[PDB]
């Protein structure tokens, strides 16, 4: 409820929200890893389709 | 007691392609090989099959 699902490489679909996705990466800038969170909100008939 | 694993790692099929003909005679062929001889070709079933 509060983080998601953690991405980390899972198979080819697999769906990425539950409704939530949240994992860490490492930065470009330099060797430190972040971590970021995105959610989603369904809008205009995402059930159907 | 444990819980659950698999459910939030299966990607789900169409109702067509769970049950081709294929993917079963590829199954059973790998199963057949396991039980009577032990060959291992192509070690890794590359899950996304």
């Amino acid at each position: 409820k509060y983080l998601g699902m953690l991405q980390n490489g899972y198979s080819d679909s697999t769906s990425a929200y539950v409704d939530n996705i949240s994992t860490g990466l490492v930065v470009n800038n330099e060797s430190k890893l972040e971590a970021y969170k995105i959610t989603r909100v369904k809008t205009d008939d995402y059930d159907k389709n | 007691e444990p819980e659950d694993y698999g459910s939030q790692q299966w990607a789900a099929p169409s109702l067509s392609g769970a049950a081709s003909q294929t993917v079963q005679a590829a199954y059973q062929q790998d199963l057949t090989m396991l039980g009577r001889g032990g060959v291992s070709k192509n070690l890794r079933t590359a899950n996304s099959l």
